[PDB]
């Protein structure tokens, strides 16, 4: 159910926590919502993934998109980019 | 004019005079 | 003071002229008293060295005669070698390939005067690889002293026994220094080693060895022949003999040629090669001994005496006494940045100063040329730079600095004015 | 490669239960001398203290790295 | 970097010389810190006499005990370190 | 008989002929900033992180490499040395890419550290970084080699403690990479102490990825029962399940190796 | 703003925390990146000290504006990522807000 | 709001709730991690 | 630098020394002290060379075997240096100094004067494969500034159109005349020998006694 399939087993107790109350989860997960963006089709070798704003972003990181096979992507955004 | 060869195979014609190995 | 008579000029076939091969050669009478100066034995050999004050000649000018004289010390069971580097990679070193291309017998008989100086058992001559058709030449020359005797077992009559070897370089300036080219020789990565056990000590292949620039090994046997004095006696002091000077770039004739050691530069271009392209008012800056020394601005230009002695109270070194010359037009700030551009490409990258400080270097002098850089910026760099010059493992990050040196120390206006130029057009 | 943690002596409780807390899952453990650990400069006073606290002590002697000769020059040995 | 005066070193490291001639029979060590603190170290059975010299002496008058507080150095065979702050 | 006298700033320590200027300071107890040089390893320089002044010398001296002189007073902490730390520093983390957040050698750095308290507090490198592509080197080792500084132990291990003699530098200048030239797997026993021996986290483990951080697990010695070697080893646990095994030093049985099996 | 947490476990929020409220424990997700599994601020041992705010990289834990968040009963109060995740989903337009007017100053 | 509207993320929630703590929807603490010590089941097949 | 298995370039392609090619192979390692056969690595990968430009990495491997080296070691060489091609190259294959001592005296009008004439940019090579184009460094032949060397032969002291001449004679023909197309024989003095004017000198002239 949730992110990392966290599913209290059918006999499991913690399941009566959940009785007359609402397990709480988030329907936008992850994994998912970053597939969605697109690749970035960049035209140098190595580009930088500032993380989206700047100081309101994420650490400055340079990434190796030569591998003509795989695409790379930030460690931090998971956002994706090939040449 | 020298071919390709020219250095390693002159080299060859000198094994002979090359003196012993260590 | 200069003007070398050509009569007691070494390679007469400097410039070709002569037979490159043997016949020109025994009309030279290059090989003459070979078979004597051998059989007078390695130390006398290596005495003249020393009375001959003949210094490096090579890259950094230790003084030959000691230097060689560190492998004159007894034979512990490992074959002691002779191993002469002819790279000759130094940007504006055409220098060597002369003596390779057009005397290659000088330097065969070099080999063994100077073998028997350090009783090698056997010479490899590294020639660049780029010269293909420059080897060639000298195993022909090679092959036809055996052939004559004068080399190989009962060399020349003596009964000393040399062989001497040509090796492929593969287009590494690097491949040139003298720990490197051993591990090039022996057949791993061009990386050089640390000095701590030094090349006579390990040699390669664990034997004792000595390296020595082709113009070093050339000379010796011209020098025993003509004795340590008259050699000593041309040039100034310390400095002595009288080095090949090539002078290129910004002069009405590019050439190289031997002369007094100790010659006056504003003389080398008026009497030898040719005037400063424009009159010797149109002279910006002179690189004295090639890419690595600094520049000397026409400060000094008019009044230096090329030998190393006068350079290095200049700031400068005679190097490989490469005459790079740069006219007032040209932006130094680009040429120089071209040669951080030539160590980029080619710096072995084994120590970390030199494999991300001459990146570095590489990067500010590219926005230095555009003036995209700010003023402040300039300065830096020459922190950045010495922090290049001590710490490396080998001297090409000590050769990268010193440009970078030069032109801060001399044309740190021009470089701002590149600076303002940019921020005003915004 | 840094042996600054490697010079004083330190003596620790033996480990205990640590079972998974219910609600949370956060670990939860019931031994009070668990994170405790004392440093002590000389094997002679940790084991003073042991004693007169009547703590049970089983001393390791230390193991320092025994020297290793090192010279550059090896690696270019003729045979080696 | 802080700035430091070394009037104050100076005085206070006098200062130590004179408690300890005046006290030599528990004083055992008299250090001033490189933050200009001094920090006489007196024998336990000099708790008395010590702190008394310096409460009513004309010379260092200490009228108003700041802390006394005690590191436990385990280590240390006497486990706490007694320290008395006065002003 | 074969004691040389070499002062450390001056305290005489005394040490066998052909011992490095940086085994002289171990004795007197100062630790020269060290990348490149293992115990265990041959002495390489590749770094010069290491520089030191000997006394009255014109140059700063490599400690990890210069065998020491008689007489020498090695200036460990010089306005000069420190310098030469100051600027080498400067240059490491020069082409370094900053993920340390994502570096699981986060408090495991010996290049965090040794500039956090041999280095500078800021930085000047105002040019850009490098990347390097990864490597699929294998299914234990996670090499994201971009974190590299071409110090060479791993090629110096992978050939001289285990006999795979396959990693090996390719090129030169910036872009020396040190990864093997074809894609071919480390696959060897004693592969997994490349990860203990790289103090960058170029090359990490990849089972322990990004399970924890080091300064939470708690660390227990104990001893290794999968192999009869009996190899010592330091079991990593946090919040009571086993994080991590590695090394601890036996001089005797495991002298900081284990092997692939038992960790 | 793509949809992916900005939290990437380096897990020093957790260190610096000075009441030892946040709990992280953290596995490499499917996709290959590093994400926390666990993310739990127990708020009654948290004493709002903002570091976290401060300490995080990515800046993803964040001081949210709301103080009203009274609970009846003492679990409500402990958070796991959950909670924390769709109390910053709510509150996202404001923090991008507040975080856009203070980060100069930091 | 009204004048400078807020950033949509695509994610952002369109309905904001109120305090649900005496409400059924009310956050119920539970660890997110998965088992960690997987244990050896029996054999279901008779020996 | 990184050899990601290609159909072309991989060891499907096989390479085996030409039974001549062996005979020199064996001469090379002669020449290094018995027992360091090892050192006739880079000698050896080049006649690989040239024997196959390419010199894929299935060269590489048969180069190990040869002399009884790790590959890897094969593989750090040919990476390490420049002269080794690792990819298919050019039957011609010109390189352009472009140091400061050639730019100085106008290097960079001989490249664009070749990237035109050959039609091909700089790092790419013409379609036909005859030509391929590289900024390559320092060649020495400083003196003769204007310089490029076209395969193994190093045309030096050429103007632009010299070297059109030069391309053309390569595109129809062969052997164009290799060497500096201008008045001045090697590096001599351009207008006039500064010295070496008169005769050279004579067996045991001003010799020292013995
Ligand atoms: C980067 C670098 C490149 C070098 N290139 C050359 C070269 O091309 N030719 C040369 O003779 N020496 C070169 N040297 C100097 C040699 O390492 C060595 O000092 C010299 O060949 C010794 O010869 P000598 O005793 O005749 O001076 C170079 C040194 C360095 C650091
Ligand atoms: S190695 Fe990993 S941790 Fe050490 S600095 Fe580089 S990134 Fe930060
Ligand atoms: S991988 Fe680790 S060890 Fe091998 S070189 Fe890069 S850093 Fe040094
Ligand atoms: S919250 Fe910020 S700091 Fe704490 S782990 Fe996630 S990212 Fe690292
Ligand atoms: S440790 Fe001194 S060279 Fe790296
Ligand atoms: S720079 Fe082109 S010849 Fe040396
Ligand atoms: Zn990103």
């Amino acid at each position: 159910i949730t992110h990392t399939g966290q599913v209290y087993d059918e006999k499991d107790y913690r399941r009566v926590r959940f009785v007359d109350r609402q397990k709480e989860v988030n329907e936008n997960f992850a994994i998912d919502l970053i597939a969605q963006q697109p690749v970035n089709e960049v035209e140098h070798r190595i580009i930088a993934c500032d993380g989206g704003g700047g100081a309101l972003g994420h650490p400055k990181v340079y990434i190796n998109l030569d591998k003509e096979t795989k695409t790379g992507t930030c460690g931090y955004c998971g956002l994706q980019f090939k040449q | 004019d020298y071919n390709t060869y020219t250095f390693l195979d002159l080299n060859l014609d000198l094994s002979k005079f090359r003196l012993p190995q260590p | 003071f200069g003007s070398l008579k050509d009569e007691d000029r070494i390679f007469t076939n400097l410039y070709g002229r002569h037979d490159w091969r043997l016949k020109g050669a025994l009309r030279r009478g290059d090989w003459y008293k070979t078979k004597e100066i051998l059989l007078k034995g390695p130390d006398w050999i290596l005495g003249e060295m020393k009375t001959s004050g003949l210094r490096g000649r090579g890259g950094a000018g230790f003084p030959t005669g000691l230097k060689w004289s560190f492998m004159n010390k007894p034979s512990d069971g490992r074959p002691k070698y002779l191993v002469v580097n002819a790279d000759e990679g130094e940007p504006g070193t055409c220098k060597d390939r002369e003596i390779m291309r057009h005397d290659p017998h000088k330097l065969v008989e070099g080999c063994l005067v100077g073998g028997r100086a350090m009783g090698a058992r056997a010479a490899y001559i590294y020639i660049r690889g780029e010269f293909y058709n420059e080897a060639s030449n000298l195993q022909v020359a090679i092959r036809e002293a055996y052939e004559a005797g004068l080399i190989g077992k009962n060399a020349c009559g003596s009964d000393y026994d040399f062989d001497v070897f040509v090796v492929r370089g593969a287009g590494a300036y690097i491949c040139g220094e003298e720990t490197a080219l051993i591990e090039s020789i022996e057949g791993k990565q061009g990386k050089p080693r640390l000095k701590p056990p030094f090349p006579a000590d390990v040699g390669v292949f664990g034997c004792p060895t000595t390296v020595a620039n082709v113009e070093t090994v050339a000379v010796s046997p011209t020098i025993c022949r003509r004795g340590g004095t008259w050699f000593a006696g041309f040039g100034r002091e310390r400095n002595s003999g009288t080095k090949l000077f090539n002078i290129s770039g910004h002069v009405n004739h590019p050439c190289t040629v031997e002369e007094e050691m100790s010659v006056p530069l504003k003389e080398l271009i008026e009497k030898h090669a040719g005037g400063v392209t424009g009159g010797w008012d149109n002279l910006l800056a002179v690189i004295p001994g090639g890419s690595s020394t600094p520049l000397i601005p026409k400060s000094v230009c008019e009044t230096v005496l090329m030998d190393f002695d006068a350079l290095v109270q200049a700031q400068t070194g005679l190097g490989t006494a490469a005459v790079i010359v740069m006219d007032r037009s040209t932006d130094i700030v680009k040429a120089i940045a071209r040669l951080i551009e030539f160590y980029k490409h080619e710096s072995c990258g084994q120590c970390t100063p030199c494999r991300e400080g001459v990146d570095w270097m590489n990067k500010v002098m590219a926005r230095f040329v555009k003036g995209d850089a700010r003023p402040a910026e300039i300065d830096s760099l020459w922190e950045i730079s010495k922090q290049i010059e001590g710490h490396t493992i080998c001297a090409l990050g000590d050769g990268a600095a010193w440009p970078v040196q030069g032109l801060i120390r001399h044309f740190r206006p021009e470089l701002e004015d590149r600076m303002q130029r940019f921020a005003q057009q915004h | 490669s840094g042996v600054n943690n490697t010079k004083k002596w330190k003596m620790e409780f033996d480990t205990r239960e640590r079972w998974e807390n219910p609600l949370m899952g956060w670990a939860s453990t019931a031994d009070p001398l668990s994170n405790m650990v004392l440093t002590f400069s000389a094997k002679e006073d940790a084991i003073a203290f042991a004693e007169k606290n009547g703590w049970s002590y089983d001393v390791e002697e230390k193991k320092v790295p025994k020297p290793k000769s090192k010279s550059y020059g090896a690696n270019f040995s003729w045979n080696k | 970097v802080r700035p430091r005066s070394d009037v104050t070193h100076k005085q206070l490291s006098a200062f130590g010389e004179y408690v300890a001639e005046i006290l030599p029979k528990y004083v055992q060590q008299v250090q001033v810190s490189c933050l200009d603190e001094l920090e006489i170290c007196i024998h336990p059975d000099g708790v008395i006499p010590t702190l008394t010299f310096l409460r009513d002496h004309t010379n260092a008058q200490f009228k108003s005990l700041a802390d006394l507080t005690a590191v436990d150095v385990p280590t240390r065979q006497n486990r706490f370190e007694i320290v008395y702050n006065l002003l | 008989s074969n004691l040389i006298e070499v002062f450390v700033d001056g305290q005489s320590v005394m040490v066998e002929p052909g011992t490095t200027v940086l085994q002289a300071c171990e004795k007197v107890g100062m630790q020269i900033p060290r990348f490149c040089y293992h115990e265990r390893l041959s002495v390489a320089g590749n770094c010069r992180m290491c520089l030191v002044e000997i006394e009255k010398a014109p140059k700063v001296v490599a400690a990890c490499a210069m065998p020491v002189m008689k007489g020498w007073n090695i200036l460990t902490n010089s306005e000069k040395s420190k310098k030469a730390r100051e600027g080498v520093m400067e240059f490491l983390l020069a082409n370094h890419p900053l993920d340390c957040p994502i570096c699981d050698q986060g408090g495991e750095c010996d290049l965090q550290d040794q500039s956090m308290m041999f280095g500078s507090d800021r930085s000047r490198f105002l040019e850009g970084k490098r990347a390097v592509e990864d490597k699929n080197i294998g299914p234990l080792v996670k090499t994201i080699m971009t974190r590299c500084i071409q110090c060479t132990r791993c090629i110096r291990f992978a050939s001289e403690i285990a006999g795979v003699d396959d990693l090996g530098t390719t090129g030169r200048g910036n872009d020396m990479q040190v990864g093997t030239y074809i894609e071919k797997m480390f696959m060897s026993e004693l592969s997994g102490n490349v990860i203990d021996i790289c103090p960058v986290g170029a090359l990490t483990s990849k089972p322990y990825a990004f399970t924890a951080r080091p300064w939470e697990t708690r660390k227990t010695e104990s001893i290794d029962v999968m192999d009869a070697v009996g190899s010592n080893i330091v079991v990593s646990t946090r919040t009571g399940e086993v994080m991590r095994i590695l090394p601890r030093m036996h001089e005797d049985i495991n002298e900081e190796w284990i092997s692939d099996k038992t960790r | 703003p793509s949809g992916e947490e900005r939290c990437i476990a380096c897990k020093l929020c957790e260190a610096i925390c000075p009441a030892q409220a946040i709990t992280i424990e953290a596995e490499p997700r499917a996709d290959g990146s590093r994400r926390t599994t666990r993310y739990d601020i127990d708020m009654t041992k948290c004493i709002y000290c903002g570091f976290c705010q401060e300490a995080c990289p990515v800046d993803a834990i964040v001081e949210g504006p709301n103080f009203e968040f009274s609970t009846e009963t003492h679990e409500e109060l402990l958070y796991n990522k959950e909670k924390l995740l769709n109390n910053g989903d709510k509150w996202e337009a404001e923090i991008a807000a507040n975080i856009q007017a203070d980060y100069l100053y930091r | 709001p009204t004048t400078n509207p807020p950033t949509a993320r695509k994610f952002i929630w369109t309905n904001h709730k109120f305090n649900v703590s005496a409400t059924p929807e009310q956050y119920v603490p539970y660890s997110t991690t998965r088992k960690k010590i997987h244990e050896w089941v029996p054999p279901s097949t008779p020996y | 630098f990184v050899h990601r298995d290609t159909p072309e370039n991989n060891p499907d392609t096989p390479f085996d020394f030409t039974p001549e090619n062996y005979k020199r192979i064996e001469a090379i390692v002669k020449n290094y002290p018995e027992g360091h056969q090892a050192a006739a690595v880079l000698p050896v990968l080049d006649l690989a060379q040239r024997q196959n430009g390419w010199l894929p990495i299935s060269a590489m491997n048969k180069v190990a075997e040869v002399l009884q080296v790790p590959p890897m070691r094969v593989y750090e060489v040919a990476t390490f240096y420049t002269m080794y091609n690792r990819k298919p190259v050019g039957k011609y294959h010109i390189q352009v100094c472009t140091t400061t001592p050639c730019m100085l005296r106008d290097s960079d009008s001989i490249l664009e004067t070749l990237q035109r004439k050959l039609g091909i940019k700089v790092g790419e090579t013409t379609p036909d494969k005859l030509f391929t184009l590289i900024e390559v460094e320092c060649l020495g032949a400083c003196v003769n500034a204007p310089m490029v060397q076209i395969n193994d032969n190093y045309y030096e002291d050429l103007t632009p159109k010299d070297i059109e001449e030069i391309i053309d004679e390569l595109k129809a023909g062969k052997v164009p005349k290799p060497g500096p197309r201008s008045g001045r024989f090697c590096c001599e003095p351009a207008g006039g020998l500064t010295s070496l004017t008169e005769p050279p000198k004579g067996p045991g002239f001003g010799v020292q006694a013995g």
